[PDB]
RNA sequence: UAGUCGGGUGAUUAGCCAGACUCUAACUUAUUGAACGUAUU
C-alpha cells in the first residue's frame, strides 16, 4: 500500500496542481480517481490529461480502464468508493442498504436473527453510525431506543 | 449582419488587466448581460438565436492580447467550443477553420454599418452590396468568406427557408398598394418589421420586405 | 461465501442467484436441489418475468440490450464512445467515417454471447491483427469494450475484446468471462425448464447475394432449436436455412390432421403474418409441393410469382424479415407472440436496395413486428431519418479525423420533418445540386433585378427567357423568378411614390 | 415522461405515500493484507 502510495505522489501533485485550477477537487483510493466540479463542462476534458500525464511519467507501464471511466450527475446515481451522495450533498449508505439494515433490525424485533445475521448486522450498524449517524436517530425512532441498545453495544 | 449599439462597460472588466491576468479567469456570467442587450439574444455574425453561445474576440488575443479585456472588442456569437467542436461558422470558423486573414479586411457591426457592405438574397445567399468597389467590396467579400456566411449548409439553408417563409406574406402586402392609402399601407409596412425584430435573422427578412 | 449470495440473492441478484443454484445443485443428494425451488425458481422467474401493457404487447420485467460501446485505436477511432438507446438507434455519416466499423464490434462483442449459449465455454470472433488495428496508432493494439444491460439484478455485464497488432511481443488479453457467465446462466436455466432465449442478428452489406435453392444436403437440422443461432453473425442471413424450415413446417402441417393442436401450423401461421406485415409488396406466402421440386410462392402486387423472380430489394428485405422471424419464433416457444422476444439485431444500410417510398415505412414496420428487439441500424438517407426520433440519431461531424470522444444528436427534430431540411440540417447536404450550373440561376437573376433597380432589362431578361425554356412554366422555379419579378416592382413604384414626396 | 435521490409506512431487501434532482452521462466493488468504524480489551 504505502509503496503504491508513494509510486504516484508526483502523480497526485501534478493532477492535483492542474485540476485545482479549473475548480474541480481530486482524490484517489489508490485505483480509483475522482473527480467532481460545480462547473458544468470541465471534467469531460479530464480523461485526456489523465492519459497523458500516465504516459509521460509511467509510459506504457500504467494506464487508465476505458471502460471504467464514468460520468455522473445529480441526474443520476451518485457514490463515491461505496458512499452514495445525496442530492442534499450529504453522505449516506443508499436508499437500498438502509432497507437491507431496516429489514434486518425487523426480523431481530421477532427473534427471526440467528447469531450470524446478527453479527453482520451489528458490524453493519457501526458502518452505518460511522458514516451516517443520522440513521442510528432514525432507527432510534422507528424500532425504539431499548431494541437498538439490546442488538447494539451495551456496557 | 445588424447594426450593434454599445452601453456603459461591465464594471468587472477593468478589474481585470491584460497580459497579467489571462482570460479563461474571468467571470463570463457577467460579461453576457451586456452582450444579450446588445444583440438580444441573436449573433453578432449570422444573427442565429443563441442555444450554445460563446463570448467572441473580434481581434484573437492570440495575435492581439492587448484588446483581451475591452468591451469594444468583446462580441457575442454562436457555437461553443466548451460543449464540442461541431461549429464551422462565424467566430469559431474565424479563428480556426478559414485562417489566412487580415482583422482590418472584416466588416465591425459594432461600427461599421453592414447594411450597405452586404446584400441579402431572398434565395438564402449573401452577395456584397451592388456598385461596391475597391476596399469595400473586398472587405464584405472577406467578412463572407471568414465568417462562413455562405459556406455550411446549417446556416445557408435555415436562412434560406427563413427568408422563403414570409415570400407570401411579402407578395401579399406589396400587392395591395394602390387598395390602401399612403398611411394605412405604411403602417402596416411598420406593423410588420417591428414583428421581425423577434425573429432569428434580422436582417435577411428586413432586406426581403423593405424597399 | 454461502451467507453473502443468500443476501445478495434475496435483494435481486442474478448472479448470486445463480452461483447459489449451482453450488446446492452439486450436491444432489445434500443441501440445495434439482429445481433448488428457491435459487433456480429465482433465476428462471427472472428471465421469464413479464406483463403485458396497454397496447397488447408483452414486456420482459428485466430488459436486455447494449448501452455503451468503447472503441480505442479500433480502425480509424483514437477512442470513441457510443450511448446507444434501448429500443433504437440509428448511425449516419459520410462515406468511411466508422458506422459499420462500429456494427463490426457490436457484432464481434454478440458472437461471444451466442457462442457461450451454444456451448459451455466456446470461444467467440475476435477482433483481426492485420486491419482493425489503427494504422497510425502509437500503442499497436485495439480494445472494443462493452457494456450489457440485463435487468436491475444485472445492471453492467462488461466486455472487452482486445488483439495486439501482428508481429507485437506485447499481446493483449480480452476480457469475456461477464458474458460467458451470463450466457451459462441462459443455457444453464434453458437445459432444466425451457425459457425464452436472446436473438442476435446482424444484416450486413453482405446479404443481397443471389438467392437460387441450392441448398439439399445442407447439413445441420434446421427444426433443431439451436440452429437459429447458425451463422447469425455473419452478415448474411440464411435464407436457404429458412426455405428449408418453411418447407419443413408446411409439409408437418400438410401431413398432420397438448390441445392437440400443432405448433408447427402457429409457427407458420406466425411467420407468414410477419412477413406479410412487414414486406410492402408481399401479400401472402406459401409453400407449393405439385410440380414436384418444393417451391416458396408470394403474391407481389396481386400476381402470384416465384422466391426466385423477386427483385433486388424486394428480396432482400424478404430474407431479413424471414430470417429475424424464423429465429425469434425458434428462440422464444413460451412466448404468446415470439416476436416480442428480446435481442440485438444489427442492420447496416438499412434502406438497401428500397425505394423512397418504402424507406418511409421501413423502420416502423420493422418496430412494430418487432417491439423488444434493440435495433442498431446505419443509414444514407434523410427519408429513413424522417421517421425515426432526435434521440436515437448518433451523427458524425463532416470534420472528423477519428479523434472524437463521444458520438451526438443532432440539434434539429428529424422526426416528421421534411426530407430537404434534413439533407440540409442533418447530413450537411445542399438540397440543390452545387456543380449544376443551372441551379445558381435563380440566384443570379435576383442580382442581376437588383444590380438594376428591381426592374428587367435585357441580359436579365436574357436570364428570364433561359430559365423558362430548361425549367418550363408549371416549374416552381419560374413561379419564384415572377414573383421576384412583380415584387421588385411593386416595391419600387412603392419607392417612387416615397422619392416624389421627400425631396 | 423517463431515470435518479430517499423522508415515512410496511412480519420489512418486496410493495405503497409524500417530497426533490436532471453536465449527452454510475454500473455498489475486495481478504486473512492496509487503513477506517465497532466490540473485547
Ligand atoms: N486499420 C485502419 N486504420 C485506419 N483507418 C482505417 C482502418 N480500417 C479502416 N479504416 C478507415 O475507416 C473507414 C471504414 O469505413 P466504414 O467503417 O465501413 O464506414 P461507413 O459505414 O461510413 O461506410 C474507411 O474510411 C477506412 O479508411
Ligand atoms: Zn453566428
Amino acid at each position: 500500500p504505502v509503496i503504491s502510495n508513494f509510486c504516484m505522489y508526483e502523480f497526485d501533485n501534478r493532477i492535483h496542481a492542474a485540476c485545482k485550477k479549473v475548480e474541480i477537487t481530486y482524490t484517489r483510493y489508490a485505483d480509483d480517481l475522482t473527480f467532481s466540479s460545480n462547473i458544468p463542462d470541465v471534467l469531460k476534458a479530464v480523461p485526456s490529461t489523465l492519459e497523458v500525464l500516465l504516459k509521460d511519467l509511467f509510459g506504457s507501464a500504467l494506464r487508465l480502464n476505458h471502460s471504467k471511466t464514468v460520468f455522473s450527475s445529480k441526474a443520476h446515481n451518485r457514490h463515491v468508493t461505496g458512499i452514495t451522495i445525496n442530492n442534499e450533498e450529504t453522505l449516506s449508505l443508499g436508499r437500498d442498504r438502509k432497507r437491507f439494515i431496516k429489514h434486518l433490525i425487523n426480523q431481530y424485533k421477532y427473534g427471526l436473527l440467528d447469531n450470524e445475521d446478527k453479527a453482520y448486522l451489528i458490524g453493519l450498524l457501526a458502518f452505518a453510525s460511522h458514516i451516517e449517524p443520522s440513521f442510528i436517530t432514525r432507527m432510534n425512532e422507528k424500532y425504539s431506543l431499548e431494541l437498538m441498545e439490546r442488538l447494539r453495544g451495551q456496557r | 449582419m445588424r447594426e450593434l449599439a454599445r452601453l456603459e462597460r461591465p464594471e468587472i472588466l477593468d478589474q481585470y488587466i491584460a497580459g497579467q491576468n489571462d482570460w479563461m479567469e474571468i467571470d463570463q456570467s457577467a460579461v453576457w448581460p451586456k452582450l444579450t442587450e446588445m444583440q438580444g439574444g441573436f449573433c453578432a455574425y449570422c444573427e442565429c438565436r443563441l442555444n450554445r453561445c460563446h463570448i467572441e474576440h473580434f481581434r484573437p488575443r492570440g495575435k492581439f492580447p492587448a484588446l483581451t479585456f475591452i468591451w469594444n472588442n468583446l462580441f457575442g456569437s454562436c457555437g461553443d467550443s466548451r460543449k464540442s467542436g461541431g461549429w464551422s461558422r462565424c467566430g469559431i470558423y474565424k479563428d480556426n477553420g478559414a485562417g489566412a486573414y487580415n482583422a482590418d479586411d472584416l466588416i465591425k457591426p459594432d461600427e461599421e454599418n453592414p447594411d450597405d457592405y452586404l446584400l441579402f438574397l431572398t434565395t438564402g445567399e449573401v452577395v456584397p452590396a451592388i456598385g461596391l468597389t475597391g476596399r469595400a467590396l473586398k472587405k464584405a467579400q472577406e467578412t463572407i468568406r471568414v465568417f462562413n456566411l455562405n459556406g455550411d449548409i446549417k446556416l445557408f439553408g435555415s436562412r434560406r427557408t427563413a427568408v422563403q417563409a414570409i415570400m407570401p406574406n411579402v407578395e401579399y402586402l406589396y400587392t395591395l398598394l394602390e387598395e390602401f392609402d399612403e398611411d394605412d399601407w405604411n403602417e402596416m409596412l411598420r406593423d410588420e418589421l417591428e414583428k421581425i425584430e423577434s425573429d432569428e435573422y434580422k436582417t435577411a427578412l428586413k432586406h426581403a420586405w423593405t424597399f | 461465501m454461502t451467507k453473502q449470495y443468500e443476501r445478495k440473492a434475496k435483494g435481486g441478484n442474478l448472479l448470486s442467484a445463480f452461483e447459489l443454484y449451482q453450488r446446492n445443485s452439486d450436491k444432489a443428494p445434500g443441501l440445495g436441489e434439482m429445481l433448488v425451488g428457491e435459487w433456480f425458481e429465482m433465476c428462471r422467474d427472472y428471465i421469464q418475468d413479464g406483463h403485458v401493457d396497454e397496447s397488447g404487447i408483452f414486456r420482459p420485467d428485466n430488459a436486455f440490450y447494449l448501452r455503451r460501446l468503447t472503441l480505442k485505436d479500433f480502425r480509424r477511432f483514437s477512442l470513441l464512445e457510443i450511448k446507444l438507446e434501448e429500443d433504437l438507434t440509428v448511425i449516419i455519416g459520410n462515406n468511411g467515417k466508422g458506422k459499420t466499423s462500429i456494427l463490426y464490434a457490436i457484432a464481434k462483442t454478440l458472437s461471444w454471447f451466442v457462442a457461450n449459449i451454444l456451448k459451455e465455454g466456446g470461444s467467440g470472433q475476435r477482433l483481426s491483427e492485420m486491419t482493425d488495428i489503427k494504422n497510425d496508432a502509437e500503442d499497436r493494439y485495439s480494445d472494443v469494450s462493452s457494456t450489457f444491460f440485463f435487468g436491475k439484478g444485472l445492471k453492467s455485464v462488461p466486455i472487452r475484446l482486445s488483439r495486439s497488432a501482428l508481429g507485437t511481443a506485447e499481446r493483449r488479453d480480452s476480457e469475456v468471462k461477464p458474458a460467458k457467465d451470463l450466457a451459462d446462466i441462459w443455457r444453464v436455466i434453458n437445459e432444466v425448464n425451457t425459457i425464452n432465449l436472446p436473438t442476435f442478428a446482424l444484416y450486413n452489406v453482405e446479404r443481397s447475394q443471389p438467392f437460387n435453392r441450392n441448398i439439399k444436403d445442407n447439413t445441420g437440422r434446421r427444426e433443431e432449436r439451436f440452429d437459429a443461432y447458425s451463422q447469425t453473425l455473419g452478415g448474411a442471413g440464411r435464407f436457404d436455412h429458412f426455405v428449408e424450415w418453411y418447407i419443413y413446417l408446411h409439409k408437418r402441417t400438410v401431413s398432420d390432421i397438448s390441445s392437440r393442436v400443432l405448433t408447427e401450423s402457429v409457427q407458420k401461421s406466425i411467420v407468414e403474418k410477419a412477413i406479410c406485415s412487414v414486406v410492402p409488396s408481399i401479400s401472402n406466402i406459401w409453400v407449393e409441393m405439385i410440380t414436384g421440386s418444393d417451391l416458396v410462392k408470394v403474391t407481389n402486387d396481386g400476381h402470384d410469382v416465384t422466391i426466385d423472380q423477386l427483385s433486388d430489394g424486394q428480396r432482400v428485405f424478404l430474407s431479413l424479415v424471414a430470417d429475424l422471424a424464423r429465429r425469434m419464433v425458434m428462440l422464444n416457444p413460451l412466448l404468446e407472440n415470439p416476436l416480442e422476444g428480446r435481442g440485438i439485431v444489427l442492420i447496416d444500410q438499412i434502406e438497401l436496395h428500397l425505394h423512397p417510398k418504402w424507406q418511409q415505412e421501413v423502420i416502423l414496420n420493422l418496430r412494430s413486428a418487432f417491439p423488444n428487439i434493440q435495433f442498431i441500424i446505419t443509414t444514407h438517407s434523410p427519408i429513413v431519418l424522417s421517421t425515426i426520433e432526435k434521440r436515437c440519431i448518433r451523427e458524425f461531424e463532416p470534420n472528423d479525423d477519428g479523434d472524437q470522444s463521444f458520438l451526438d444528436s443532432p440539434d434539429m427534430q428529424t422526426k416528421g420533418s421534411e426530407n430537404a431540411q434534413i439533407l440540409e440540417q442533418v447530413m450537411n447536404v445542399h438540397s440543390t445540386p452545387p456543380g449544376i450550373a443551372e441551379s445558381h440561376w435563380l440566384g443570379n437573376f435576383e442580382l442581376l433585378l437588383l444590380d438594376n433597380s428591381g426592374e428587367l432589362d435585357n441580359h436579365s431578361q436574357v436570364l428570364y427567357d433561359q430559365i423558362k425554356a430548361h425549367f418550363g412554366i408549371d416549374s416552381i422555379e419560374l413561379k419564384k423568378a415572377d414573383s421576384l419579378i412583380r415584387i421588385n416592382k411593386m416595391k419600387n413604384k412603392l419607392n417612387k411614390i416615397r422619392a416624389e414626396k421627400g425631396k
